[PDB]
């Protein structure tokens, strides 16, 4: 009972704004990552808000996977029982790790 | 003014986009893309809205 909202290019603030919206909504911080679980998240947004689903990428590992799209503020953290958990980090609002470790940029 | 009526509910997750309710009347302010900036004749709050959820009215 609603259409698919027009697509629109993603952006720091979008990432940031989405980042906030889920952090608040809860049910992500400390969720176990999955290929699927991410696809569900990532689809629901495209559907709802028009942001295609090719932004939620992360640095390869092994170790904490840092997000590539500056403004998404969720990193994939490995814990002990390598399994990953979604985790929020405000520092990510301003610190763009991926671009530090390493230029897939320019 | 260009007026629109809401053919569906929309919920914004961002203070830049204008959550609206089906049947709401909005004034379009910017028609640049498929997403349009508008104002709510009810709430006076502005934001961006998905243009395929509204219906233009020659009222």
């Amino acid at each position: 009972v609603r259409p698919q909202v027009p697509l629109r290019p993603m952006t720091y603030k979008a990432a940031l704004d989405i980042s906030h919206f889920l952090k608040e909504k809860g049910g992500l911080e400390g969720l176990i990552w999955s290929q699927r679980r991410q696809e569900i998240l990532d689809l629901w947004i495209y559907h709802t808000q028009g942001y295609f689903p090719d932004w939620q990428n992360y640095t390869p590992g092994p170790g904490i996977r840092y997000p590539l799209t500056f403004g998404w503020c969720f990193k994939l953290v490995p814990v002990e029982p390598e399994v990953l958990v979604w985790r929020f980090d405000s520092k990510l609002a301003f610190h763009h790790m991926a671009r530090e470790l390493h230029p897939e940029y320019y | 003014d260009i007026i629109v009526v809401a053919l569906y509910d929309y919920v914004s997750w961002s203070p830049d986009d204008l959550s609206f309710q089906k049947g709401d009347q909005m004034v379009v302010l910017e028609e640049s893309g498929e997403w349009w900036k508008a104002r709510s004749l009810a709430t006076r709050k502005e934001g961006y809205i998905p243009s395929n959820y509204v219906a233009r009215v020659d009222s």
